[PDB]
């Protein structure tokens, strides 16, 4: 799971 | 290239705001009752050329009701109305479409389930069934927030000009003119009144 | 003008100048046709016009002013048909009959008038419904024998039969009285042996297509009643499942027949029905095959061609399907021969299924729904369907609907997380291959990526912890690297977007990975500063969303972690808020108050509450400080919009936090209630200045939305409160000193209806504990709201909804404030109850109807004591007599149930002698007489007068009946509708209110 | 080898400004405002003339509710009861036909829109001065 980036998510 | 269209259902259902909406704009908040009938030639412009409903707006009050089925005579489609916040006037539509297909025994049909603008809704959509063995389309729409206002009418023009991809499209938009003294004086006396009658329905999104 | 000839009747009726106006009104319009419309209008309702129908139709040559004169002719026979000379009777119905035969055997007439003959059939069976069979034996014989001499007739016969079933069975119950129903069902049931013979004959024999298929359509309406043995025990079923699906003219009704086959009332325990039943649906799937189009077909294309009536018959077929495999499938399910035949059928229903039609798909959907939950339960049958069920998924989630069409997509998601169940494995491929198409971009569109992203969060749930975990976590790995493949901040947007929905639709793996939901809950906080249209109010929803479910997370200190995650959110809330709407922000602070709620140490939680409320508070502060020093700054919108939004933040906190909220309510309670006095008197003052066009203004709406926001805040914790005491003798008495004195003294049009709504809280949360506090309530509510809206049904149309529901709640828990009451002040409260029964609006109706019931219970409960006794001599005949009035005046149907329901029990009162004194006066009937005897004789009066063409008979029967039947709801019930029929017409027979006996 | 293949009057303008609105006309007979329309309200520069109006189209009939100059002398004032519509008479308007006169008042989804309509069409003005 923490392989997910998900803080790298950008708009 | 014109088609009588008739629009019936109980009384206070939304018939005549829902054709005056169409006709000017305009949401009238007050019931007055139809006598018998109004008829309101209704035009709408689409990539087929313009199409002309005659529409039949008649009463659903019985004490109202006129000629009733006479008014049905010769139509080519038809609007029924209900109001999805009183169980009683959907109950009625299979007598409107009893009546009403009586007469017209072979004519495209759409049903209206008015009103879903108000948050206390009482005509569940699952309760709403009456058109599938009746092959009549079915809307949920409201004249007061115009969801789905149009469709009842672009689904109609589809069948009754045997297009289904017709479309509404934007009327041409002519140059306006470029535009006297003598009334000076009497615009500025409907100004003033303009301007101190307070604009209705002021928490509207718009 | 001219066209008003007509109606002149001292004259005689100019059928010329009758048919000039029909055509000005059909054929014409505007200013002409209006006119010839009201005459025509008023032409009709002449009560001598049907005197005038015969020569219509004998001498027009206009067929729509035959028409009009048929309808004037049935509303004569429907209404007061027994009351004409037996001659005219016989006479109207000779021209009727002699119409129909003349009409028929003329076949230029009978093709080109079909509209004209349709009615007088239909005139014809309302003769029927008056004559037939007493009257008229020897009609169904007769129509049998003419049938033979005449394709015509016999055509015409089979519409007048169709007609009739209609009348009698489909439409007779608000229409007929129920001993009338009962002796046409039966008079038809006695000689339909014969009519369907005629039926079957024509079917079996007739080659003319009109015949045939007007005969099909009056079976259909047989289908509805008749016994299973005419359908079953003939070869009936064989005809219409073969010969009659071949061609298209008899194909659509064919079908609707076999539709209605597939619902009759069979033995479940028959071999030979049960292969009947198989039968004849496997001829109707061959006929299809083979004449309409293969099973491969394309119908989503076929569908939205819309050739002809292809559009109708596939709907009719999905109809048919349904019907019959919803009830029969089993029996197609064990035999092995039988097997092709239910795939091919249900593989019709997927291709059906693809159809772009909302109200098809809702049907086919029902019926997977039905299949799906069967599977899910009955043993041995999930493996017979796997590759519809494989095709289904796929269907299902390419026409996933938006969740946040409500109705549809529940309907959706439950037939999905029945086929997840059913091969957990077939829909998480189904899923990723799909969101490989995302990705390489065959099926890329906003629109596509939204319907898979809706069907993987409806799914949530149905998988194993361990599988959903890998689930998840390949979903976002492939939707974070479609975010990052694409460019410009519209597709960012809707893919972001698209992640944040599927997160929070699986709140089982944000709780079991504290990180990862750390960082989508610090991601959302990011995205409350991004301004690209939709994203603050997407992060704003996901973040309660999320909180809803997953609240215990925020208030524990995880592992790893210094603090409980709510003491970080509330130290950066107002960077994190900085540039979101007001609404938003208030959204942002439920959120919280709902984590806070879960502290269940009392110390911590009010911490908790204070910090949160920290920065509102504040502001509070600062205001109150500054506008007490300055009333004028209440003038500023400026400060009128923070003060409202401030209190919008404590409602929503309010709202998530309930009874715990209390101690913020403490902190600005007293100030909060200054504050409203101030504005109310800030509000007065602009309107004496300028006018009731004031309360349109910004200033004074911004004024009252104060107003507004103060009621709501202190309902929304009155509502929500535990500790009652508290209530009562803390917040109660202030509230009442500062908002009932302005709500009487202002004007109406000042007058906030929100007043009333908060009361009707305070009243049913606290009204036991509170008697002198309601009263006061009444005292300075009750009369000046009444005098509102007792003028007309539409103005103050809030106040009028909230002034019952508060009247309904005092009479329910403090009735004792209208014992109080001074006597005139009593009546008025009697008034507004009938008034109420006035309304057609559902709300104040349904409340009215509740309070008079209500009420009569209370007096009942009283036992006999003055004031019951004097509530009886004053009331019981106003509430008798204003019940019975919107009962029979049909502008009230929808309180049908309600009414009778209070009129019940009024009779029931009198007839178990629970009024102790005489309802009459003195000298009004002899001493002793009883209640019973002086309430019939009271109402045989009333009802004489206000229906004065009813016999004293039929009032007699009415009442002797609805008396007995005064334990007997339903009974009652329908004693009362038989009479609504009776005063439509004259001449109802009393007989008919025996039924029940 | 050649393989032979298989076989609204706005657009001479320019868009200055365009608003979603709703738009009334006085009804002084009835003494009541009436909706016209709500849709986007746009203002058009013709390429050929440098004129600039306004033209208005309902949602989803796309029927004209507003077709008109914004001719230099009129006056955009407030409603007594909202700070966010302007009230203006129109001495031309061809929305419905033949050139009707009318009181107008066109509201906005809120006060910055209005004043932001109100900037832009007195800058239209300026362009129709010429
Ligand atoms: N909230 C809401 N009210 C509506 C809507 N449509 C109509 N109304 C209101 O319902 C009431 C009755 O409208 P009306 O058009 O006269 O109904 P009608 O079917 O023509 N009645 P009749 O058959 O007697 O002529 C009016 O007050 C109208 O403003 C709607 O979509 N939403
Ligand atoms: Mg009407």
């Amino acid at each position: 799971v923490d392989q997910l980036r998900l803080e790298r998510l950008q708009i | 290239v014109q088609f009588k269209l008739v629009l019936v259902g109980d009384g206070g259902t939304g018939k005549t705001t829902f054709v005056k909406r169409h006709l000017t704009g305009e949401f009238e908040k007050k019931y007055v009752a139809t006598l018998g009938v109004e008829v309101h030639p209704l035009v709408f412009h689409t990539n087929r050329g313009p199409i002309k409903f005659n529409v039949w707006d008649t009463a659903g009050q019985e004490k109202f009701g006129g000629l009733r089925d006479g008014y049905y005579i010769q139509a080519q489609c038809a609007i029924i109305m209900f109001d999805v916040t009183s169980r009683v006037t959907y109950k009625n539509v299979p007598n409107w479409h009893r009546d009403l297909v009586r007469v017209c025994e072979n004519i495209p049909i759409v049903l209206c389930g008015n009103k879903v603008d108000i948050k206390d809704r009482k005509v569940k959509a699952k309760s709403i069934v009456f058109h599938r063995k009746k092959n009549l389309q079915y809307y949920d729409i409201s004249a007061k927030s115009n969801y789905n206002f149009e469709k009842p009418f672009l689904w109609l023009a589809r069948k009754l000009i045997g297009d289904p991809n017709l479309e509404f499209v934007a009327m041409p938009a002519l140059a306006p003119p470029e535009v006297d003294p003598a009334l000076a004086a009497q615009y500025e006396h409907d100004l003033e009144v303009a301007q101190t009658t307070a604009l209705p329905d002021e928490d509207d999104d718009l | 003008g001219s066209m008003e000839g007509i109606l002149d009747f001292s004259n005689d009726l100019d059928i010329a100048l009758l048919d000039q106006v029909v055509s000005t009104f059909y054929q014409g319009s505007g200013v002409q046709q209006k006119q010839a419309q009201e005459i025509l209008t008023k032409f009709q309702d002449n009560p001598d016009a049907w005197q005038k129908a015969d020569q219509i139709l004998q001498f027009s040559t206009n067929p729509q002013s035959k028409f009009i004169a048929l309808s004037i002719l049935d509303k004569l026979i429907t209404r007061k048909w027994k009351l004409l000379p037996n001659d005219h009777r016989i006479g109207i119905r000779n021209f009727v009959v002699g119409m129909i035969i003349s009409m028929c055997q003329d076949d230029e007439v009978f093709k080109t008038q079909k509209n004209l003959i349709n009615k007088s059939d239909l005139t014809l069976v309302q003769i029927l419904k008056q004559e037939w069979p007493q009257n008229w034996p020897e009609f169904i014989p007769e129509l049998i024998g003419s049938s033979s001499s005449s394709v015509n007739v016999c055509e015409n016969n089979m519409i007048v039969l169709k007609l009739l079933s209609e009348e009698v069975f489909d439409f007779s119950a608000e229409q007929m009285t129920q001993a009338k129903a009962l002796h046409l069902k039966n008079s038809m049931s006695k000689e339909f042996e014969q009519i369907f013979k005629l039926c079957f004959q024509v079917l079996e024999q007739g080659s003319s297509s009109s015949l045939i298929v007007a005969t099909l359509e009056s079976l259909l309406r047989y289908l509805h009643w008749i016994p299973y043995r005419y359908i079953y025990e003939t070869n009936i079923l064989e005809l219409l499942s073969t010969k009659f699906m071949t061609s298209p003219d008899t194909r659509a009704i064919t079908l609707k027949c076999l539709t209605e086959v597939s619902n009759l009332k069979i033995p479940q325990d028959n071999d030979l029905i049960k292969r009947q039943t198989v039968l004849f649906f496997q001829n109707t799937l061959q006929q299809i095959a083979t004449s309409v189009m293969p099973v491969t077909a394309d119908l989503k294309a076929t569908y939205a061609n819309a050739n002809g009536n292809d559009q109708s018959f596939l709907q009719d077929l999905a109809m048919f399907l349904t019907t019959y495999l919803a009830r029969n499938r089993a029996l197609l399910e064990s035999d092995e021969s039988l097997r092709e035949l239910l795939l091919n059928a249900h593989q019709y229903l997927i291709q059906l299924s693809k159809i772009e039609e909302r109200e098809l798909f809702k049907t086919t959907l029902d019926y997977w729904h039905n299949l799906v939950a069967d599977l899910f339960y009955e043993p041995l049958k999930k493996h017979i369907y796997e590759e519809i069920c494989s095709q289904l998924r796929l269907v299902i989630i390419e026409n996933m609907v938006r969740p946040e069409t409500i109705q549809l997509y529940k309907s959706e998601r439950e037939v999905l997380v029945y086929l997840t169940h059913l091969n957990v494995i077939d829909t998480e491929e189904i899923m990723i291959s799909k969101l490989a198409r995302q990705i390489d971009g065959s099926e890329w569109s906003w629109h596509n990526i939204n319907t898979l992203s809706w069907a993987i969060g409806s799914i949530s749930g149905t998988m194993s912890e361990d599988t959903e975990k890998r689930f998840v976590v390949t979903v976002i790995k492939d939707l974070l690297g479609l975010c990052e493949q694409k460019r410009g901040k519209d597709n960012k947007a809707v893919v972001a977007s698209d992640i944040m929905y599927v997160v929070g639709q699986y709140p089982r793996f944000l709780k079991a990975h504290w990180n990862f939901l750390r960082t989508v809950i610090l991601k959302l906080f990011e995205f409350m500063h991004e301004t690209h249209e939709g994203v603050q109010d997407m992060a704003c929803d996901t973040f309660i969303k999320i909180v809803q479910k997953c609240k215990y997370h925020f208030v524990i200190q995880q592992p790893r972690e210094s603090e409980p995650f709510i003491q970080t959110i509330i130290r950066d809330i107002q960077k994190t808020t900085a540039d979101l709407q007001p609404q938003q922000v208030h959204t942002f602070y439920k959120a919280c108050g709902i984590i806070i709620s879960e502290e269940r140490s009392v110390a911590e939680r009010n911490r908790l509450l204070s910090d949160l409320m920290q920065l509102p508070n504040m502001a509070w502060d600062t205001i109150v400080e500054q506008s007490t020093a300055n009333p004028t700054l209440l003038l500023d919108s400026e400060t009128v919009k923070i003060i409202a939004n401030i209190i919008k933040t404590n409602v929503a906190v309010c709202t998530s936090m309930g009874a715990d909220f209390y101690p913020q309510l403490g902190h600005i309670y007293y100030n909060m209630l200054q504050l409203y006095r101030a504005v109310s008197s800030m509000i007065s003052a602009q309107v004496a200045a300028e006018g009731l066009i004031a309360t349109k203004t910004p200033k004074v709406r911004g004024l009252r939305t104060i107003k507004k926001e103060i009621l709501k805040l202190v309902e929304t914790y009155i509502s929500k409160a535990r500790n009652l005491d508290d209530v009562v003798k803390v917040l109660v008495e202030p509230l009442l000193n500062a908002v009932l004195e302005d709500y009487m003294n202002n004007v109406p049009d000042a007058r906030d209806a929100e007043v009333l709504n908060c009361m009707t809280t305070v009243v049913e949360k606290v009204g036991h504990m509170i008697p002198q506090g309601v009263i006061l309530i009444l005292q300075s509510v009750f009369e000046c709201t009444l005098d509102m809206i007792n003028k007309d049904f539409t103005e103050y149309p809030e106040h009028r909804v909230e002034f019952y529901k508060l009247l309904k709640v005092i009479n329910e828990k403090s009735f004792a404030a209208f014992l109080e009451l001074p006597p005139a002040a009593f009546k008025l409260f009697v008034d507004a109850i009938c008034w109420a029964f006035k309304h057609n609006n559902r709300d104040v109706e349904v409340n009215g109807l509740q309070i008079a019931l209500d009420l009569v219970k209370n007096i009942e409960r009283m036992g006999n004591v003055p004031f019951a006794n004097e509530f009886h001599k004053n009331y019981f005949f106003i509430f008798v007599s204003e019940t019975f009035f919107v009962l029979t005046d049909s502008d009230h149907k929808s309180g049908f149930s309600k009414q009778a329901l209070l009129l019940m029990k009024l009779i029931s009162l009198v007839y178990d002698n629970k009024i102790s004194v005489p309802l009459y006066q003195e000298a009004e009937v002899p001493q002793g007489t009883s209640n019973q005897v002086y309430l019939s004789q009271y109402l045989a009066n009333m009802l004489s007068n206000a229906f004065p063409h009813l016999t004293s008979e039929q009032i007699a029967s009415f009442l002797s009946a609805l008396t007995k039947q005064c334990k007997d709801l339903v009974v009652f019930k329908g004693t009362l509708r038989d009479f609504l029929v009776q005063i439509k017409e004259v001449g109802g027979d009393p007989t008919d209110y025996l039924f029940a006996e | 080898i050649h393989f032979e293949p298989v076989v609204t009057m706005e657009e001479d303008e320019e868009v200055l400004y365009k608003v979603r609105a709703k738009l009334f006309r006085f009804d002084a007979d009835a003494k009541e405002w009436k909706e016209r329309g709500t849709g986007d309200c746009k203002f058009l520069k013709n390429k050929k003339t440098n004129k600039v109006r306004i033209l208005m189209r309902r949602d989803k009939t796309l029927k004209i509710c507003a077709n008109h100059i914004i001719a230099p002398e009129y006056t955009l004032k407030p409603n007594v009861g909202s700070d966010r519509s302007w009230v203006y008479a129109c001495t031309a308007d061809i929305a419905e036909g033949e050139a009707e006169a009318f009181t107008f008042a066109i509201r906005f989804g809120s006060k910055e829109n209005a004043d932001k309509f109100k900037e832009e069409f007195e800058k239209a003005q300026e362009i129709n001065k010429k």
